[PDB]
RNA sequence: AAAGGGAAUCCGGUUAAGAUUCCGGAACCUGGAUAUGGAUUCUUCACGGUAACGUAACUGAAUGUGGAGACGUCGGCGCGA
RNA sequence: UGACUGUCUAAUUAAAACAUAGCAUUGCGAUGGUCAGAAAGUGAUGUUGACGCAAUGUGAUUUCUGCCCAGUGCUCUGAAU
RNA sequence: CUUUACUUAUUCAAUGAAGCGGAGCUGGAAUUCAUUUUCCACGUUCUAGCAUUCAAGGUCCCAUUCGGGGCUGAUCCGGGU
């Protein structure tokens, strides 16, 4: 019950991974994969846009 | 005295000089509250002849009432 | 420095939450601030008559400074000076046995609306200063015409507070010199000559010119755009 | 003309100084005495057969107390008047509008001897 | 002699809406610098069911441009939007279903919904389920846009008023018969107390203009003037014609 | 809101009449103070497991996000008292 | 005879009456329709937007709804000394 | 006894009154026609990730105190949300 979380220790309310007691290890995995891949596609988009604006 | 001139000037309410001031002042009185404190009379001569002396304890309130 | 890099934030649309900018143009001001701003806006949007707007032509900065330099020589008595000269007169009355020969003739500026108006009517005022910023304007708006009528020279001058400071008030709304000492007659004549050129000799032409009618910044921009494009 | 750089489009009321009261005369200038001291709190003992069976058996002094007294005030009053140390206070408003306190003393004190010293039984 | 039932609905005692279960006022995003100059991307996180409404609502989360937080808006979901869809709202938005872009920056024949009447009132026209507004015109010299409303009415809106591309979801809802007063009961139980409707001819003459008589008839003409007063307007108010729509 | 949400108390005994309230034993919660043991620390803010995750602990302000609170009705099936 | 389930005259009428779904007509694109308020910088519909709201008639399904716009009502970019 | 122009009265609406109005770098289908007669564009579209600490950087001053304050980053003007 929600006020019983004030009584227990920190171990019981989280998992030792990032987004511990908030997200569920496949959502975190998807967030990591998406954060890696979109921030690489941003670099790819940056150099393609710089190429196309530097051609003309 | 200036209050004789204020008396005769306030009677000319449809002149240009007072017609402008009536418009410019009716806007501001409308923008203020319905009952608000006036810091000094806008007609000091009329205040004097109706009773007001410019000393402590004499107070002016401006107030608008719905016509009709 | 290999430890510091160049991030720059992309403060465009849809990226990088906007920085703190000067939003003083967009402040929801208090209602009295809005009233006192839109009042001076509304007083110049409307076509002002020529009885108002014979004001807002004010004695300019150099000749106003000369006028106040002359008028500060004739500041009236303070309370301390009044107490000092009253003790001096009480000495000459009680032991000195001098009647009204104790204190000399005072030379001071004249102030107060009824007093100054009556001096103009009796043609004793040598120079009248009229505050441009009184409220209500009806208290002094007859005074350029009265001064032109009785031939005394007037000057619509900037600051009822400035006129009050020379008479030891907070606000004086008029001031007047009715007599000066001998060393200031040339200064007063020069001042009257450079004040009459702006006020009494321009009165009959200012009496026909309506003030105001001034459009705003945006409305004037979109009006000279249409004037340029047509 | 320097203008205040306002990064907020909200005007708030400025933090003007609030002075403390420095009155020219006191509000009453004769303060009231203790409205609920120990003798106002402990009104009288309760000496029913049930309230006396609680004295020699349960180590409990039964008192009629003030209706304005809480358990802290009843404990302070019992400690101050009768020079005992109190384990517990259990109060109830009786159906005749009085208040009855069951004051359990600690085991150091015998409530029958404290009652004998007070004067009842 | 008695105040009648249509007159009693304006006091709003028992005739108020039943708005406990409703998700919020389904409105467009407020017209800001982002929506007025470029676009802003939000994300559909839920397609929820609004109570008392025949169309679903898309809970679309945007980023607040000025403060680091998330601003959740409640759109009416156009038919085709899904969860996880990026909704691009603004002048420089692209012509996709779900995007919120002004009527000036769309082509002729574009089909919009939740479209405004004035720029910035956050959705007024074509909000019920299945409804849409067709964009039949543009007038750039006066910044107007001619549109065709769901009633067939041609309306001239500003070209800066916004609209969401697509038809409102939940279409074809009225095509199914309710079949029973239970289904009508549970329909109106979450809208308002406008059901069941006693006919006025079944009433007494004190209750209604149509009431009374030894036979259930109307008596006077059912077509009532537009200039008639409150209490007389119980019939066909200001009717231009009557009878079946045949020629 | 003494029927909704909600921090935490149970058994046994007891009275002419009170008890989840008294007594005896065994708890728990909230608020506060605060010491000792442990833990962490010369890689200053722990370690193991590929991982789901584990542990007696194992810094975390503004601000943001998320969860719990927090939810219909019927039907059969499974488990428990 | 009412399609049905349902509702009502508490305390003489439970019905063939009311409601119903279905059908139809009307008004209204918000500076709006219908309806409140003595007024209001006031309200209900409306946390609404024509698959909606509001006013009526008929009263499931099947099969049909004929003629009459003279009267009365409603309505009309319409007639201009 | 006709029409359309102004905005400040009056009316409507919104917002935590945030980017309004005017003018300013490139670019061109201005054939620069020696002149921006001249218009448009104002950092964000594979993806249910993230975006916050007067901002990193560039530069100047402090009297430097292991830190602080300007300018710029983020054009100027008008305070008409
Ligand atoms: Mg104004
Ligand atoms: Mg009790
Ligand atoms: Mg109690
Ligand atoms: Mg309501
Ligand atoms: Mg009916
Ligand atoms: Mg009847
Ligand atoms: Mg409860
Ligand atoms: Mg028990
Ligand atoms: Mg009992
Ligand atoms: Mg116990
Ligand atoms: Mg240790
Ligand atoms: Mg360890
Ligand atoms: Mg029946
Ligand atoms: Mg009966
Ligand atoms: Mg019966
Ligand atoms: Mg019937
Ligand atoms: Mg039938
Ligand atoms: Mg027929
Ligand atoms: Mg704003």
């Amino acid at each position: 019950r929600p006020r019983q979380y004030a009584t227990v220790s920190k171990t019981h309310k989280t998992v030792s991974r990032a987004y511990g007691g908030s997200r569920c290890a496949n959502c975190v995995k998807e967030r990591i994969i998406r954060a890696f891949l979109i921030e690489e596609q941003k670099i790819v988009k940056k150099v393609v846009k710089e190429q196309t604006e530097a051609a003309k | 005295g200036a209050y004789k001139y204020l008396e005769e000037l306030q009677r000319k309410k449809q002149s240009d000089v007072l017609r402008f001031l009536q418009r410019v002042r009716v806007w501001e009185y409308r923008q203020k509250n319905v009952i608000h404190r006036a810091a000094r009379p806008t007609r000091p001569d009329k205040a004097r002849r109706l009773g007001y002396k410019a000393k402590q304890g004499f107070v002016i309130y401006r107030v608008r009432v719905r016509r009709g | 420095n290999p430890l510091t890099h160049s991030t720059p934030k992309n403060f465009g649309i849809g990226q990088a939450v906007q920085p703190k900018r000067n939003l003083s143009r967009y402040v929801k001001w208090p209602e009295y601030v809005r009233v006192q701003r839109q009042k001076k806006i509304l007083s110049i949007r409307l076509k002002v008559p020529p009885t108002i707007a014979q004001f807002q032509y004010t004695l300019d900065r150099n000749t106003a400074a000369e006028t106040f330099k002359l008028f500060n020589k004739y500041r009236p008595e303070t309370a301390a000076e009044k107490k000092e000269r009253l003790t001096k007169e009480a000495a000459a009355v009680a032991e000195g046995k001098s009647k009204q020969d104790a204190s000399p003739k005072p030379y001071a500026v004249k102030y107060g609306l009824n007093h100054v108006v009556a001096l103009i009517e009796n043609k004793k005022a040598k120079l009248v200063l009229i505050a441009n910023d009184v409220d209500p304007i009806e208290l002094v708006v007859f005074l350029p015409a009265l001064c032109k009528k009785m031939g005394v020279p007037y000057a619509i001058v900037k600051g009822k507070a400035r006129l009050g400071t020379l008479v030891n008030q907070k606000t004086s709304a008029v001031a007047a010199l009715t007599e000066v000492r001998a060393e200031d007659e040339a200064a007063l004549a020069k001042l009257v000559s450079t004040i009459d050129a702006n006020f009494a000799d321009k009165y009959d032409e200012v009496k026909k010119h309506w003030g105001g009618g001034i459009l705003g910044n945006k409305a004037q921009a979109k009006m000279d755009k249409r004037a340029k494009n047509s | 003309k320097a203008l205040k750089v306002r990064t907020s489009a909200t005007f708030r009321l400025p933090k003007t100084l609030k002075l403390a009261r420095a009155p020219k005369y006191a509000s009453k200038a004769v303060p009231h005495y203790n409205r609920l001291d120990s003798y106002k709190v402990i009104e009288q003992p309760i000496t029913s057969e049930t309230a006396m069976k609680k004295v020699e058996d349960g180590n409990i002094l039964v008192f009629q107390v003030s209706m304005k007294a809480n358990k802290y005030q009843i404990k302070k009053a019992v400690k101050e008047l009768y020079e005992v140390d109190v384990l517990k206070v259990n109060t109830l408003v009786r159906p005749n509008g009085t208040k009855k306190a069951y004051v359990r003393l600690t085991a150091d004190y015998d409530a029958l001897d404290i009652a004998n010293r007070i004067g009842y039984i | 002699g008695r105040v009648i039932r249509n007159q009693r609905k304006g006091a709003g005692s028992i005739f108020t809406s039943h708005t406990r279960l409703r998700q919020g006022a389904a409105k467009l995003r407020t017209l800001d610098y982002a929506e007025r100059h470029g676009y802003i991307r939000g994300i559909v996180k839920q397609i929820v069911h609004d109570s008392g409404r025949g169309a679903p609502l898309a809970k679309v989360v945007f980023r607040d441009p000025y403060k680091y937080r998330l601003r959740e808006e409640i759109f009416i979901a156009n038919e085709g939007v899904h969860t996880g869809q990026f909704i691009y709202a603004g002048k420089k938005a692209s012509l996709n279903v779900g995007n919120v872009l002004p009527l000036g920056s769309v082509p002729e024949g574009t089909i919009v919904s939740n479209v405004e009447e004035k720029p910035g009132d956050r959705g007024a026209l074509a909000r019920a389920s299945g409804n849409y507004v067709i964009i039949i015109g543009h007038n750039p010299d006066e910044n107007k846009t001619r549109v065709r409303l769901p009633s067939g009415a041609k309306k001239v809106i500003s070209s800066d008023a916004r609209g969401v591309i697509g038809v409102i979801a939940g279409g074809g809802r009225v095509d199914k018969p309710l079949l029973k007063a239970g289904r009508a009961f549970h329909k109106y139980r979450l809208k308002r107390n406008s059901w069941p409707k006693t006919r006025g001819v079944a009433m007494n003459p004190v209750d209604h203009p149509h009431g009374g008589g030894n036979h259930q008839h109307i008596g006077k003409a059912s077509t009532i003037s537009r200039g008639a007063v409150s209490g007389q307007k119980a019939g066909l108010i200001a009717a231009r014609r009557t009878g079946l729509l045949r020629g």
